């Protein structure tokens, strides 16, 4: 969790059952073939991420299994697991809400988004609802700054958010439906709101402007 | 004829290619300050205590890792070098604990001594300090990890010399921690050597704890008889009693290591 | 002849013609807009011709440092020893305020893939690894779909585009770390370690990913290269002031009416860029407080500087800042400028890899001081103290993240020192 | 047929947990054989 030392518990110890399913073992094979022979350790990050997609989070047994598959020392897998922030070393809720609070999103009122989520779910930053459906955390810039304020829920970005929009999104999740990702304001992606200021003409076709000699 | 000419404060020295700036200064008897660098470990370049000015180069280089180039003039005592050392020493001491009276390293501490020779004489750090949990790695090496300066010497020793990959860093940034992550004992026949290489009191001898200060010991250079290698050792005594055993460098025998039984 | 006013880029001269994703992003749509056109001829022209075109265009790195691309890529133009050679495409995109590379990956993936091939050919690389930040999952999947289409059309893989050159494009996802955008930290992450930057030398072109010769290039730098080859370096070099050539993707965020991504000519005035494309500053130009012109790592500039500054590498260096990634963050007069910068320091504190002393300890130190400056719980002598601390970090670290955390502090102290002292005065009076 | 008014990047609304790794598994057949360092790992 917040700590970077591991203490065994009944729910997280070397004997906690974990193993890759037969389908994930085929995915691991293709992952490992993307790298030169003699450098299997390159597959630690994607294989560790796969273990988290199958299981939701990474028990210490999952880290040991990854180290065994790739034949790297287990400590070199613990270092990766604790270095990178997308690995969950404690269980998380079904929907991991990640709100960006870095300056560009703060300037467009990411706090009101954060305050709205806490009210609707009745939790605080870093908590899981007693249903174990939602976990709320703050994150650094998610790479969608022009669509601020925005959140990521699992793999999906939800952008151009107001307090009403995020509440609608959470209700859809609570009702067992995944809402559509992308801006909720009116625009589709990153174009300026209120009409295109560029790229309004039909794009040119092949060979336009090609230099002589080709 | 492969040697190249470089200068240390204007004095010419001929060095073979691949020699680092730090090694070039050694040849003229100048010891660059260091924490992470150890000549028997892989270069790390992370402590930044070895930063030095190259004449006409606007940026200081890490003397321990930078290969020296023909014609370079290394200024080991310029204001630019001295200000780099003072800055780095200041960062090292910001979160370091006020432990010298209770810390066994006191009196033979490279942090203490290099702070005296190369650091400022006062603090301008007005915040609270980091505090770290202690890790249990067996009955030989005590850990007080709040004193760790993250030089990674122990990690590189365990991996490269001892062939054990149990030590690493977990976390990131200011909360980066040296340890084993899980509860694990670093039991190797060469484990005790990480006490010597650790520049600070983070790793200390548990059997030796609290029994003596370095200045009061007498050094008797002697030989190990625990096996047939014949490791060279220093026997520390005080007022007629043996206090500890330390390695004594012998390039052709034990280098600067000893086994745990010897130690 | 030598145009002196820049901007007003026409649509025909825009490279990323699907920037807003209103046309098909898959192979058929990309080929209709001119992607993958005469790629075989470009590859057969040889590495020297491609590198010559890139050198002539005056292209500079779009990743934040702005090194001349043509010279940089030419480090790989050397005979092969035993080792393979690799092109690594930096799609980490972590700099706060920067979201341009996201648009390229999901809307013009085939420009990136074709750029990998052309750029890889110029360097003699056998494969391209595209490192994309782990959060960009849907963007990565779009890119993976486009790569599959390229393999099935014979454009990449064995005998790419029928040129006889073998090339692979791999996608590797990060796992949440801003430092993995740093070129050597990116390589370490691909090799399965913590993303901790390497010291240099060696340089990646000598010892890179898997210990092999490598070039790390930004997504935007790679994606423009096929067009620079098709339309010539001269055409690209005709935009912007000399040594600041080409078109550029700009993100405008913060307190503007229409935050947006847009492609505009290099050396365009900053004020014109905000007004024409972003719909002006919220509350009008007179409501502007400061701008961060190139992402979080560039020093902020105050309104007075923003009136006349041009958006290119040299112009912003004159303003004691930098172009960076060209991510313009606008702050109006209602902004708490101290809190805004204090939040960036907190970002760098959370992103420091912790490897080297001045950043591991120094950035955390600056974060604590800035937190007290926000509340005013400090004394004016600590301002010059903070300045000196930032100078002890800058230039003493392994990688440029330490520099990037020191520069915002220096910009705040340089341009808003009275605001700091005013707040210290308020706190003392209120508490006394 | 020049419609510059709809968003044509809707495919990712249907992506799932294993979309990325399924594409990588699909791509596996198109790759060139990897180079070799000459040993199973740096610890061999
Ligand atoms: C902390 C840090 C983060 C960086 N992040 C990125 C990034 O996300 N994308 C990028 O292209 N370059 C990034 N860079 C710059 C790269 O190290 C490198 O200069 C760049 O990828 C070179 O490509 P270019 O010459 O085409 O710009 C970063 C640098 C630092 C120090
Ligand atoms: S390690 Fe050195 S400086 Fe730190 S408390 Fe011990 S003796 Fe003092
Ligand atoms: S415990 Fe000692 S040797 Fe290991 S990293 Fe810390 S200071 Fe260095
Ligand atoms: S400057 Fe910071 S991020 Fe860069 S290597 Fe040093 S500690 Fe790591
Ligand atoms: S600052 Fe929030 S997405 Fe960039
Ligand atoms: S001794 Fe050179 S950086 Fe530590
Ligand atoms: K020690």
């Amino acid at each position: 969790g917040a700590l970077f030392v591991h203490r065994d518990t009944p729910e997280n110890n070397p004997e906690t059952p974990f193993d890759f399913t037969p389908e994930n073992y085929k995915r691991i094979e293709a992952i490992v073939k993307n790298y030169p022979e003699g450098h299997k350790a390159a597959a630690v990050l994607p294989v560790l991420d796969l273990a988290q997609r199958q299981n939701g989070w990474l028990p210490i047994s999952a880290m040991n299994k990854v180290a065994e598959i790739l034949q790297v020392p287990p400590m070199r897998v613990y270092e990766v697991a604790t270095f990178y922030t997308m690995y969950n070393r404690k269980p998380v809720g079904k929907y991991h809400i990640q709100v960006c609070t870095t300056t560009p999103c703060m300037l467009r009122n990411s706090d009101s988004i954060l305050e709205a989520i806490q009210k609707k779910l009745g939790i605080k930053v870093g908590e899981t609802t007693p249903d174990k459906l939602f976990t709320l955390i703050e994150v650094e810039c998610l790479g969608a700054c022009v669509n601020a304020p925005m959140v990521q829920i699992n793999d999906n970005y939800y952008e151009d958010l107001t307090p009403k929009d995020i509440e609608e999104i959470i209700d859809e999740l609570k009702a067992g439906k995944i809402p559509k990702p992308g801006p909720r304001s009116g625009r589709f992606s990153c174009e300026p709101a209120g009409g295109l200021t560029s790229l309004t003409e039909p794009p040119k076709g092949p060979g336009f402007g090609v230099q002589a000699g080709l | 004829s492969n040697l190249i000419e470089v200068f240390v404060d204007g004095q010419s020295v001929m060095v073979e290619p691949g020699t680092t700036v730090l090694q070039a200064c050694e040849k003229v008897g100048m010891q660059i300050p260091r924490f992470c660098y150890h000549e028997r470990l892989s270069v790390a370049g992370n402590c930044r205590m070895c930063l030095v000015e190259i004449e006409k180069a606007p940026k200081v280089v890490a003397a321990c890792a930078m290969p020296v180039m023909k014609g370079w003039n290394i200024l080991t005592n310029s204001e630019k070098t001295k200000k780099a050392r003072e800055g780095v020493m200041e960062f090292l001491l910001a979160n370091h604990p006020l432990d010298c009276p209770i810390c066994d390293q006191g009196g033979e501490c490279d942090l203490q001594d290099q702070s005296m020779m190369f650091g400022s004489d006062r603090s301008r750090f007005l915040e609270g300090k980091r505090a770290v949990e202690d890790k249990n790695i067996g009955p030989l090496v005590k850990t007080i990890m709040t004193r760790c300066i993250q030089c990674t010497r122990c990690i590189r020793f365990a991996s490269e010399i001892a062939g054990v990959d149990d030590l690493g860093t977990t976390g990131r940034g200011n909360d980066m921690q040296v340890g084993t992550y899980i509860e694990k004992m670093f039991m190797s026949e060469l484990s005790g050597n990480i006490i010597d290489i650790c520049p600070v009191g983070a790793l200390t001898s548990k059997p030796y704890a609290f029994t003596a200060r370095p200045w009061e010991t007498r050094k008797t250079e002697s030989i190990d008889v625990m096996d047939a290698v014949g490791s060279n050792i220093v026997v520390s005594t005080r007022t007629g009693e043996v206090m500890r055993i330390l390695p004594r460098m012998h390039e052709d025998i034990n280098e600067e290591w000893i086994s745990d039984k010897t130690r | 002849p030598k145009k002196t006013s820049f901007g007003s880029l026409k649509d025909e001269d825009r490279i990323f013609t699907n920037l807003y994703g209103r046309h098909d992003w898959r192979l058929k749509g990309a080929q209709s807009r001119g992607d993958w056109y005469k790629t075989k001829e470009i590859l057969l022209k040889g590495p020297d011709w491609i590198l010559g075109e890139v050198k002539t265009s005056g292209l500079r790195g779009r990743g934040g440092a702005g090194f001349p691309t043509g010279l940089k890529w030419s480090f790989m133009n050397k005979p092969s020893d035993g080792r393979p050679k690799y092109l690594v495409v930096n799609a980490d995109e972590g700099e706060p305020g920067t979201c341009k590379d996201r648009e390229i990956i999901r809307h013009d993936p085939h420009k990136l893939v074709e750029g990998c091939l052309v750029g890889g050919r110029a360097m003699g690389a056998r494969a391209a690894y595209i490192y994309i930040r782990g959060e960009f999952y849907n963007e990565a999947s779009n890119l993976q779909v486009a790569i599959r289409e390229a393999y099935e059309a014979g454009l990449i893989g064995k005998n790419a585009c029928g040129s006889g050159y073998d090339f692979d494009v791999f996608v590797v996802r990060g796992a949440g770390a801003y430092i993995c955008g740093e070129e050597t930290a990116l390589i370490e992450s691909i090799e399965g370690k913590q993303g901790k930057p390497r010291l240099k030398p060696p340089f990646p072109a000598d010892v890179g990913v898997f210990g092999c010769p490598t070039t790390v290039a930004n997504v935007e730098t790679v994606a423009v290269s096929p067009t620079i080859c098709r339309r010539g370096g001269a055409w690209f070099a005709s935009f912007g002031r000399e040594r600041n050539s080409g078109t550029k993707l700009f993100n405008i965020s913060g307190h503007v009416n229409n935050p947006c991504t847009v492609e505009e000519e290099m050396s365009v005035p900053l004020k014109e860029l905000i007004e024409k494309h972003a719909g002006g500053v919220t509350g009008g130009w007179d409501n502007l407080l400061a701008v961060i012109p190139g992402g979080s790592s560039t020093p902020l500039i105050p309104k007075s500087v923003c009136e006349t500054v041009l958006m290119d590498f040299d112009a912003l260096i004159q303003a004691q800042t930098g172009l960076g990634t060209a991510a313009v963050i606008v702050m109006d007069r209602s902004t708490d400028i101290v809190k805004a910068i204090a939040r960036l320091i907190e970002f760098y504190k959370h992103e420091s890899c912790g490897q080297c002393t001045p950043c591991r300890e120094g950035v955390d130190w600056m974060n604590k001081v800035m937190a007290r400056f926000v509340r005013g719980d400090a004394r004016p002598a600590e301002i010059d103290s903070l300045w000196e601390i930032s100078k002890q970090i800058e230039g003493h670290t392994i990688c440029a993240l330490g520099d990037g955390a020191a520069w915002p502090v220096q910009g705040l102290i340089r341009h808003f020192r009275p605001e700091l002292e005013e707040r210290m005065q308020q706190f003392a009076q209120q508490h006394q | 047929p020049f419609d510059n008014t709809t968003y044509k990047n809707l495919q990712h609304h249907d992506y799932s947990t294993y979309t990325f790794l399924d594409l990588n598994l699909d791509l596996s057949k198109f790759r060139m054989p990897q180079p070799s360092s000459g040993r199973e790992s740096p610890r061999h």
